[PDB]
């Protein structure tokens, strides 16, 4: 069907680690899988 | 009043006990009201009315769509306003402070110029070979930067292949995110209300 | 839109204080110009973004040392999955769960001081 | 059935509308703050080279300015730093999947990790409240 929300999200998320000057919220990592769900569990 | 105005007293020819009972039989009555409906070709005339009806439909659905995509489209490429402002707020800063720095200078020497001035002075200077020196900048920044150029060359072959993959089936877990992103959502405004029915245990 | 929404009230709020530390600065020294002072300012504020930053600092070696904990990890890093997608997924459900409790937790905790005080 | 879901979307649409409108003449307006505070920042480039052609006309010297000019340096120099740090993750970020950056799955590793992220906020500032309560 034609979504576009998560399509928001992915692009939230996109634009989210990426830069910038802000003073302060520098671009993040992404984990994923193994190590995220250690991550989560922690 | 009006429905049960025409409702009652019956209609077309159609006997009243039927008519009562369609009324009574009303499954969604504000929505709905007994309409008497003819043999076949009164069904062929339901039909050509759900028909008028579906075009309608969809093209309101369309104006929607419409200013949907008005709305995006402003939004989406509205983002350059947004960012440019918040660039132009930091030069700004650094314009406003360097402005506000030299007016403690030229005024203010004056040579007069010490006393919370050390304090600043002497959190500055922690602050700054901290850094210097050594200690940080060396080894790290660069046993990092040395390093991922290593993991990059390396990465890429064992690669090569592997073999697909697995790509593909990735459509949705689209969708199954998108549920638990309200959820988050959800939590996150509920505990900052929290705190708020909170600061006022500022009690 | 919605996002965009905290994106203005964070340039509401940022233009403010730099309108500001811009006014601490014209018309201060305009009565300069006539004659007057004022300015251990900055003193203030200078010594407030030395606070400011100080913490920015450890931010960024708080992150560094991410970096190699996770570039540690890359190195680990390198071997198939549709069933952990799934064991996530189950994860998260359980994790909301108890985010919930505590957020419920908490409410509820300033419910009853909010009880209490009247 | 559908007709309704027609009705709230006709709603909310209008009120996403009346948003936008909003938000558009708002960065207007928070654009418009940022040409005159900037016309004015100088038009105290006045003000300023007065005082300095009024200082020059004096003894001479100048002093402890260079402090000042060590801290704006100092508090410039991190500022360059982030940035590396910034231009360092993304770099980190891209070494990871090839043939088809474009798929669903690292989309869903993305959106993912984000709502992990604000998982954990909500944990504890949500254990702050949860926390804070105890003085009360």
């Amino acid at each position: 069907m034609d979504t576009e929300g998560f399509g928001e999200l992915l692009q939230q998320a996109e634009q989210l680690a990426a830069e910038t000057e802000g003073i302060s919220e520098l671009p993040h990592v992404e984990r994923n899988l193994q190590e995220i769900q250690q991550a989560g569990e922690r | 009043a009006q429905i049960k105005q025409l409702l009652q007293n019956p209609p077309a020819g159609v006997d009243p006990i039927i008519w009562e009972q369609a009324k009574v039989d009303n499954p969604d009555s504000e929505k709905l009201i007994p309409v008497p409906m003819v043999g076949f070709k009164e069904l062929l005339r339901r039909l050509k009315v759900q028909d008028q009806m579906t075009k309608q439909h969809q093209t309101r659905l369309d104006i929607i769509s419409e200013d949907i995509s008005e709305l995006q489209k402003n939004q989406t490429t509205s983002v350059a306003k947004i960012a440019q402002y918040k660039r132009k707020l930091m030069d700004l800063s650094h314009r406003t402070l360097q402005v506000l720095i030299k007016q403690e200078i030229q005024r203010k020497s004056g040579y007069a110029i010490q006393a919370d001035e050390e304090q600043l002075r002497v959190q500055l200077d922690t602050i700054q070979g901290e850094l210097n020196a050594p200690t940080q900048f060396k080894g790290r920044l660069n046993e990092l930067m040395s390093q991922i150029r290593m993991q990059n060359h390396f990465g890429a072959v064992r690669s090569e292949e592997r073999y697909y993959i697995d790509a593909d089936l990735l459509r949705e877990i689209k969708q199954h995110l998108k549920q638990q992103q309200e959820g988050l959502s959800h939590l996150i405004s509920i505990i900052k209300d929290d705190l708020e029915d909170i600061k006022l245990v500022e009690h | 839109i919605q996002r965009n929404t905290l994106n203005i009230d964070k340039l509401k709020i940022e233009t403010a204080q730099e309108l500001k530390n811009a006014e601490i600065a014209l018309r201060t020294q305009k009565t300069p110009p006539g004659l007057q002072h004022e300015y251990a300012a900055p003193a203030d504020y200078f010594r407030i973004l030395v606070q400011q930053f100080e913490v920015q600092l450890q931010q960024y070696r708080q992150q560094i040392e991410e970096l190699e904990n996770h570039l540690a990890t890359q190195a680990n890093n390198s071997h198939i999955t549709p069933q952990d997608l799934s064991m996530a997924m189950q994860k998260i459900y359980q994790t909301f769960v108890a985010l919930a409790a505590q957020l419920q937790s908490i409410h509820e905790n300033v419910k009853v001081l909010k009880e209490q005080y009247l | 059935e559908n007709g309704e879901k027609i009705t709230s979307l006709h709603r909310e649409v209008e009120k996403v509308k009346l948003d936008q409108k909003r938000l558009d003449q708002e960065l207007d307006f928070i654009l418009s703050q940022q040409k005159e505070l900037e016309d004015l920042l100088s038009p105290l480039e006045e003000l300023v080279k007065e005082q300095s052609g009024t200082i020059y006309l004096q003894h001479a010297d100048e002093e402890r300015e260079k402090t000042y000019k060590l801290a704006e340096n100092i508090d410039a120099q991190l500022k360059r730093m982030a940035q590396d740090l910034k231009d360092i993750i993304e770099h980190l970020n891209t070494s990871g999947a090839p043939a088809d950056t474009s798929d669903p799955l690292q989309q869903i590793c993305k959106i993912l990790n984000a709502h992990m992220d604000s998982l954990q906020w909500i944990d504890q500032n949500s254990a702050l409240l949860q926390r804070k309560v105890e003085e009360v």
